[PDB]
Protein backbone atom coordinates (compact mmCIF):
# COMPACT_ATOMS: atom_id res chain seq x y z
CA UNK A 1 0.00 0.00 0.00
CA UNK A 2 2.74 2.36 0.04
CA UNK A 3 4.58 1.91 -3.83
CA UNK A 4 4.39 4.98 -6.29
CA UNK A 5 2.77 3.39 -9.20
CA UNK A 6 5.34 2.06 -11.66
CA UNK A 7 5.32 2.99 -15.13
CA UNK A 8 6.64 1.57 -18.03
CA UNK A 9 5.43 2.11 -21.19
CA UNK A 10 4.76 5.22 -23.42
CA UNK A 11 4.73 5.14 -27.35
CA UNK A 12 3.57 7.94 -29.22
CA UNK A 13 1.56 6.67 -31.84
CA UNK A 14 2.04 8.65 -34.95
CA UNK A 15 1.84 8.27 -38.66
CA UNK A 16 2.93 10.33 -41.52
CA UNK A 17 0.44 11.66 -43.93
CA UNK A 18 -0.03 12.28 -48.08
CA UNK A 19 -0.88 14.39 -50.37
CA UNK A 20 -2.12 12.89 -53.24
CA UNK A 21 -1.26 15.79 -55.86
CA UNK A 22 2.69 15.36 -55.37
CA UNK A 23 2.61 15.43 -59.08
CA UNK A 24 1.36 18.30 -59.47
CA UNK A 25 4.68 19.75 -57.38
CA UNK A 26 5.89 23.24 -59.31
CA UNK A 27 8.27 25.45 -57.45
CA UNK A 28 9.00 29.09 -57.86
CA UNK A 29 10.86 32.01 -56.61
CA UNK A 30 7.99 33.84 -55.37
CA UNK A 31 8.41 37.01 -57.10
CA UNK A 32 5.50 39.43 -58.59
CA UNK A 33 2.40 40.10 -57.67
CA UNK A 34 -0.34 38.93 -60.60
CA UNK A 35 0.65 36.22 -63.17
CA UNK A 36 -1.40 35.57 -66.57
CA UNK A 37 -1.08 33.89 -69.77
CA UNK A 38 -3.04 33.62 -72.90
CA UNK A 39 -4.12 31.88 -76.24
CA UNK A 40 -4.55 33.11 -79.90
CA UNK A 41 -8.49 32.91 -81.25
CA UNK A 42 -8.99 31.27 -84.84
CA UNK A 43 -9.11 32.68 -87.96
CA UNK A 44 -10.54 30.68 -90.51
CA UNK A 45 -9.64 30.68 -94.18
CA UNK A 46 -11.19 32.33 -96.98
CA UNK A 47 -12.36 32.77 -100.12
CA UNK A 48 -9.94 33.79 -102.57
CA UNK A 49 -12.58 35.77 -104.65
CA UNK A 50 -9.71 37.55 -106.69
CA UNK A 51 -11.47 39.91 -108.47
CA UNK B 1 10.25 22.67 -123.87
CA UNK B 2 11.41 26.19 -125.08
CA UNK B 3 14.75 27.05 -122.88
CA UNK B 4 15.25 31.34 -123.22
CA UNK B 5 16.01 31.26 -119.37
CA UNK B 6 13.38 29.91 -117.80
CA UNK B 7 14.61 31.08 -114.10
CA UNK B 8 13.62 34.25 -113.99
CA UNK B 9 13.68 36.55 -110.76
CA UNK B 10 9.75 34.75 -109.67
CA UNK B 11 6.77 33.57 -111.31
CA UNK B 12 8.46 32.48 -113.95
CA UNK B 13 10.10 29.72 -111.16
CA UNK B 14 7.12 29.33 -109.89
CA UNK B 15 5.18 27.20 -112.13
CA UNK B 16 7.37 24.19 -110.83
CA UNK B 17 7.22 23.13 -107.10
CA UNK B 18 8.41 26.02 -105.48
CA UNK B 19 9.67 24.85 -102.13
CA UNK B 20 6.92 22.75 -100.47
CA UNK B 21 7.18 23.33 -96.74
CA UNK B 22 5.78 22.39 -93.67
CA UNK B 23 2.46 20.43 -95.57
CA UNK B 24 -0.11 19.76 -93.54
CA UNK B 25 0.21 16.70 -90.59
CA UNK B 26 -1.37 14.28 -88.45
CA UNK B 27 1.85 14.53 -86.12
CA UNK B 28 -0.80 14.36 -83.51
CA UNK B 29 -2.95 11.85 -84.16
CA UNK B 30 -6.80 11.94 -84.00
CA UNK B 31 -8.83 8.62 -84.51
CA UNK B 32 -6.10 6.82 -83.34
CA UNK B 33 -3.51 8.37 -80.18
CA UNK B 34 -6.51 10.68 -79.51
CA UNK B 35 -10.43 9.95 -80.11
CA UNK B 36 -9.21 6.40 -78.80
CA UNK B 37 -10.95 4.59 -75.40
CA UNK B 38 -8.63 1.38 -75.35
CA UNK B 39 -7.80 2.37 -72.18
CA UNK B 40 -6.15 -0.76 -70.39
CA UNK B 41 -7.94 -2.43 -67.02
CA UNK B 42 -5.49 -1.28 -65.32
CA UNK B 43 -4.53 -1.34 -60.98
CA UNK B 44 -4.57 2.62 -60.09
CA UNK B 45 -4.51 5.98 -61.05
CA UNK B 46 -0.89 6.83 -60.65
CA UNK B 47 0.13 9.85 -62.43
CA UNK B 48 -0.54 12.55 -65.33
CA UNK B 49 2.19 14.57 -65.70
CA UNK B 50 1.45 18.40 -66.02
CA UNK B 51 3.24 20.28 -68.28
CA UNK B 52 3.72 24.22 -68.94
CA UNK B 53 3.41 24.51 -72.64
CA UNK B 54 6.45 27.25 -73.19
CA UNK B 55 6.49 25.78 -77.06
Amino acid sequence: KYLFPKINETLLIDIALGNRFNWLAKEQDFIGQYSEEYVIMDTVPINMDLS
Amino acid sequence: MYEGNNMRSMMGTSYEDSRLNKRTELNENMSIDTNKSEDSYGVQIHSLSKQSFTG
